[PDB]
RNA sequence: CCCCACUAUGCUUAGCCCUAAACCUCAACAGUUAAAUCAACAAAACUGCUCGCCAGAACACUACGAGCCACAGCUUAAAACUCAAA
């Protein structure tokens, strides 16, 4: 059977399973890749969170928060909580261009969870909020 | 936000090929143009400026395709020589 | 002198090309048919020199995907999967 | 006495028309390794690549037939009042005439 | 010597003007020939000049009748798979046999391009002439 | 100038104010592509007809007068002295 990159619809009955869970039931890795902090909270399929970290509960403190070495550690931290409640398998959603952006991952993978999907759902405003004025540097 | 989770912007790993998902994912947003409109939709660009930023990236495209297509049509005559010596 | 050359439109020339949608009508509420020309992952509609359609259907698929989307009809931020298996007629490729 | 207008009428280059996927038969009057020069009637000549399926047999005087996609390939370029040409016509190599 | 003013008047008029003037003692051996048999045009220099407006060159496009038929016939029939012979000064292609049934039956008959058209296969299909549409 | 916060203001309604590199820096209509095309550059060169405007620089998007829902405002808009330039 030829693989489908597009997500299963809850919908249409597919045979794909994960350790004999459907798609809609796997927990959910929500990453926010700020510009100067990263922040990973896994949730169950039901949004019941399990685990949280930050680069800045990590013990970061300000520029080092921003970095990949940061949200790795980030990572690893909520996939060990993670783990510590019963996760294996996570679907991936990303929010933002930070630098964390695929370290967080990283440091996912790197803690003994398995992504099936990674989904991007960074806030793209259909022109509504005015943004702030450049910067005269 | 009123819309179905999980349709939009989403790609299924293959094979625990995670890396290759993401470069994927990276591929599509910059194809739809979201990551240039994220880029751009950090700081407020001037409508004068949008027109001008505008109208030089459209001037620049028909002109770099017209340069392309005089170098193609002039590549058939680059062969070997037929009239060595004279 | 019998021979000579008369005056006369081109009898040679080739009928004028046209676009995929010509003659037919797109109509709001065909979804199926404004799910063609929108991104699979984003429902970003695609430019004309993606679809390779006509100013005059481009801007009529435009317009038809618009009102269908804003009457609850077409989702906006994704193509409707139901329509992801439909003939492809873009030109675009995300290797995917 | 027959006159230029009778000629041009009557002649096969007149009738055959346009041009445009029209199979015709050329000669090879030059040879550069494997660039092979052919004329087939009309004003310029068309340069194909040695074929390599039986190329050897690919000689000077050789007929071979041809599929003409233009008899002089031109193309007018921004900022230019007049077309450019390559002095060549645009044909694809067929085979040998048996 | 001559003027070297290329661009007024020709080399024939210069000379001239420079003879009848003496500057020149002896005409060029030329300007008796040119004298004798001229060209159709004095080559005087002109700047060309591009078109604007409506006006436009007056070259015409060569067309005739039964350039309307061959287009038919190529796009009925198609181009014949046989292959045209331009070397040969009286060569005959399918088109130009079909054409010259075409105009002998209008001039033995009436005029139905239809009709014309499907009896010059019928003909030529009776003599032998294989022609898929 | 960089970071944070927050006003007038950007928004709607009813009135004002009447200014912009309000520029394609090309006045409106009609016509021509023939002449040496043509100072230069810009944006190929011209013709007929009409309205508006301009006659060295600066003083001066100024002073005075007049008009204006404008009162540190807008339109129109000089002169004296000075210079051989601009
Ligand atoms: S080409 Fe005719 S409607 Fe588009
Ligand atoms: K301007
Ligand atoms: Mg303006
Ligand atoms: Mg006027
Ligand atoms: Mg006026
Ligand atoms: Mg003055
Ligand atoms: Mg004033």
């Amino acid at each position: 059977t030829k693989f489908s990159i597009y997500p299963p619809i809850p919908g249409e009955e597919s045979s794909l399973r994960w350790a004999g869970k459907k798609f809609e039931e796997i927990p959910i890795a929500h990453i926010k890749a700020s510009h100067n902090n990263t922040q990973i909270q896994v949730v169950s399929a039901s949004n019941e969170p399990l685990a949280f970290a930050s680069c800045g509960t990590e013990g970061f403190r300000n520029a080092k928060k921003g970095t990949g070495i940061a949200a790795q550690t980030a990572g690893i931290a909520a996939a060990a909580r993670a783990k510590q409640k019963g996760v294996i398998h996570i679907r991936v959603v990303v929010k933002g261009l930070g630098p964390g952006r695929l370290s967080a991952m990283h440091g996912l993978i790197m803690g003994g969870l398995e992504v099936i999907s990674i989904t991007d759902n960074t806030p793209i405003p259909h022109n509504g909020c005015r943004p702030r004025k450049a910067r005269k540097l | 936000a009123k819309h179905l989770k999980f349709i939009a912007r989403t790609v299924m790993v293959q094979e625990g090929n995670v890396e290759s998902a993401y470069r994927t994912l990276n591929r599509i947003l910059t194809m739809d143009g979201l990551i240039e409109d994220i880029k751009h939709r950090r700081y407020y660009e001037k409508p004068c400026r949008r027109r001008q930023r505008e109208s030089y990236e459209r001037c620049r495209r028909i002109y770099n395709m017209e340069m392309a297509r005089k170098i193609n049509f002039l590549m058939r005559k680059n062969r070997a020589d037929p009239w060595q010596g004279c | 002198n019998e021979d000579l050359p008369i005056s006369m439109e081109n009898p040679y020339k080739e009928p004028l090309k046209k676009c995929i949608l010509c003659g037919k009508h797109v109509d709001y509420k065909n979804v199926q048919l404004l799910s063609q020309f929108v991104s699979p992952f984003t429902g970003c509609i695609y430019g004309r020199h993606i679809t390779g359609l006509c100013g005059k259907k481009q801007k009529e698929i435009t317009k038809a995907i618009k009102r269908a989307q804003i009457m609850g009809f077409m989702p906006v931020t994704y193509k409707d999967p139901a329509y992801l298996k439909d003939p492809k007629v873009c030109n675009i490729r995300y290797r995917e | 006495v027959e006159s230029f207008a009778s000629m041009l009428r009557h002649s096969p280059l007149t009738q055959m028309g346009p041009a445009k996927d029209k199979l015709v038969i050329g000669r090879i009057f030059h040879i550069v390794e494997n660039d092979l020069y052919i004329d087939f009637g009309g004003k310029f000549h068309c340069v194909c690549r040695r074929p390599e399926v039986d190329g050897e047999k690919y000689q000077k005087g050789t007929r071979v037939r041809l599929r003409l996609l233009d008899l002089e390939l031109t193309s007018r370029f921004l900022g230019a009042t007049t077309d450019t040409t390559v002095l060549e016509a645009n044909a694809v190599l067929l085979g040998i005439q048996e | 010597a001559g003027s070297r003013l290329e661009t007024v008047g020709s080399i024939f008029s210069r000379t001239r003007d420079l003879v009848r003037a003496g500057v020149l003692k002896e005409k060029p051996l030329w300007f008796d020939v040119y004298d004798a048999f001229p060209p159709l045009r004095e080559p005087v220099f002109q700047r060309p000049r591009v078109r604007y407006g409506k006006a436009k060159a007056p070259i015409q496009d060569i067309w005739y009748h039964e350039d309307r038929i061959r287009a038919k016939f190529y796009s009925v029939y198609g181009s014949g798979q046989r292959a045209f012979d331009l070397f040969n000064p009286n060569f005959k292609s399918t088109c130009q046999r079909f054409v010259e049934k075409y105009t002998e039956l209008q001039k033995l008959g009436e005029t139905d391009e239809e009709k014309l058209f499907v009896e010059t296969g019928k003909a030529l299909l009776a003599e032998g002439v294989i022609l898929r549409r």
